[PDB]
């Protein structure tokens, strides 16, 4: 069955929104004329 | 379970008779393991 | 050239217009010699019942969509007609620039009023010289910000940073002269609970963490360093009063501020321990 | 009162009048720096005064780094004398000083969000992005920063009266905003 996480909520709302973590992941970052002459 | 995020961003637990009174939604977050996985073929 | 309807008494004519509207009767009537001004009265709240001017403004405009009994080929010959006339106005920005900025805020769960502070915000800057660039990113994380510090909402610059990579220095420049852009067209408190529902801490906790940090915040030396260490030193030593255990790491990895900070204030501030007891 | 501005920072420009080639300067020449991959001018400094003169090849001179007006006018003749030296046909004209930078202490804390509540229109505080404030005076156009400890810099200046006056236009307005 589908388990429920029981933790205090702030922490999985926290993740969800801004958390200002970022990265941690690398996934779809990608003269002379005469000598010239 | 049932939770509620208000406007100032504190979420805490709800129950019908608050979810009656402040004409809110009674509902529960949803999360899902997402996975990424990069081929290089 | 005048046009303005004034109803006086023509038996009273002894004051300005000093009525009573009756609307259960349809009439108005002057309070005085009980003589009816006016019969037959007209209602607003009637025809606002078959039903935005301060974002649109006085421009009109209808879809069109495909109907019950159509062809799909009239579908796309209307709408490439409209695809041509798009250019006759410039505000096709205005649309695309709110459908992404929508995009943003429902990302970051803000409420609709930071939503709409934030494109009012966008609305007033629009196109203007000050302005001069800044490749529509800057302006639209700075007018999220804008309308969070004008609806009393506290969002640190790492988050919208960490949502919108604005690279800073120019963030805070078109910050700056959105600023003044918005003087040219006439607060760490909030920050605890935010952080507090970070960590799940209990609201003694939190209010606590509040006359700590107002506290502190009259207690001077070091003065802030901006307010951000002084938030997480105060909820560092309000749990570090009681017993429930994060240490300096978690506490530093969850709200991503160094651990040598928030010991350099744990310091000065176990320094000052002495009139932070609330009771 | 009582407490006078201290000069930190004098930026002047001197035209020599002619034009230059930078691997000869840089080969020829004793204390200076080039690299064109960084910076298209020679970098050259002397010991008395100590200051640092940006030379260019269109023989635009920035001679910057001086705590007084004689040192930098002296300076600045100097770095001419020394391009006189090496081989070209330069000529000390054009000196105006473009910046003056000084700084001092009220020796009390300073209100900075009072002052950015009431001179909102001339000041521009965000302690996250910069503890101090950014105060735009009007008359004389002088921008100043106001720190906490009481340090206060004084820059965008062309001459020594707009410091000055720009000090004792602000001295009052910081002795409101005082603590202890
Ligand atoms: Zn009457």
């Amino acid at each position: 069955r589908i388990t429920t996480l029981d933790e205090t909520v702030g922490v999985t709302m926290s993740h969800t929104g801004m958390s200002m973590r970022s990265d941690n992941s690398n996934f779809l970052k990608v003269m002379p004329k005469k000598e010239i002459l | 379970k049932p939770m509620v995020n208000e406007s100032d961003g504190v979420t805490h637990a709800l129950y019908p008779q608050e979810a009656r009174l402040r004409n809110l939604t009674y509902s529960s977050g949803l999360f899902v393991d997402v996975k990424k996985r990069t081929y290089e073929l | 050239p005048n046009l303005n309807i004034v109803l006086t008494c023509p038996e009273c004519k002894v004051y300005p217009p000093k009525i009573v509207e009756r609307f259960s009767e349809g009439d108005v009537v002057c309070a005085l010699c009980g003589l009816v001004l006016s019969d037959k009265l007209v209602d607003t709240r009637s025809e606002w019942r078959t039903f935005n001017p301060l974002l649109d403004g006085n421009n009109l405009s209808t879809r069109i969509g495909k109907g019950e009994t159509t062809d799909m080929r009239f579908t796309k010959e209307l709408n490439k007609a409209q695809g041509k006339n798009v250019m006759d106005k410039k505000d096709n920005e205005v649309q695309a620039a709110f459908a992404k900025i929508t995009m943003l805020c429902d990302a970051a769960e803000l409420p609709k009023i930071v939503k709409d502070c934030a494109k009012e915000a966008y609305k007033l800057c629009h196109d203007e010289k000050t302005l001069k660039g800044k490749s529509m990113e800057s302006i639209m994380a700075a007018s999220i910000l804008i309308g969070c510090r004008r609806a009393e909402v506290a969002r640190t610059f790492k988050e919208i940073q960490s949502l919108i990579h604005v690279k800073t220095k120019e963030f805070g420049k078109t910050l700056n002269i959105m600023k003044n852009i918005l003087r040219g067209k006439s607060q760490n408190l909030t920050y605890i609970p935010r952080f507090c529902s970070h960590l799940g801490l209990p609201m003694q906790v939190t209010t606590s963490a509040e006359y700590t940090a107002k506290k502190c915040k009259e207690i001077k030396e070091i003065a802030g360093k901006s307010p951000i260490t002084i938030a997480v030193v105060s909820i560092y030593l309000n749990i570090l009063l009681f017993q429930i255990p994060i240490t300096a790491a978690k506490v530093g990895q969850t709200l991503q501020v160094t651990e040598g900070t928030i010991k350099s204030g744990y310091k000065i501030l176990y320094e000052h321990r002495d009139k932070l007891v609330d009771p | 009162s009582g407490i006078v501005p201290t000069l930190q920072n004098i930026v002047a420009t001197v035209t020599l009048g002619c034009r230059l080639d930078l691997k000869t300067v840089a080969l020829h020449a004793r204390n200076a720096e080039y690299n064109p991959k960084r910076f298209a001018a020679v970098i050259m400094r002397i010991r008395e005064p100590k200051t640092t003169a940006l030379i260019f090849a269109s023989g635009k001179m920035v001679v910057t780094g001086a705590k007084s007006e004689d040192d930098s006018k002296l300076a600045s003749r100097k770095y001419a004398r020394i391009i006189q030296k090496i081989g070209f046909a330069a000529k000390f004209t054009d000196f105006k000083i473009q910046n003056i930078v000084g700084s001092c202490d009220v020796k009390f804390p300073i209100r900075l969000e009072g002052l950015a509540f009431s001179h909102g229109t001339f000041s521009s505080y965000e302690p996250e992005l910069f503890p101090g404030l950014i105060y735009r005076m009007v008359k004389p156009k002088i921008v100043l920063l106001i720190f906490v400890s009481g340090k206060i810099v004084l820059t965008g200046a062309k001459q020594r009266e707009e410091i000055y006056q720009a000090f004792e236009a602000i001295y009052p307005v910081l002795s409101e905003f005082r603590k202890m």
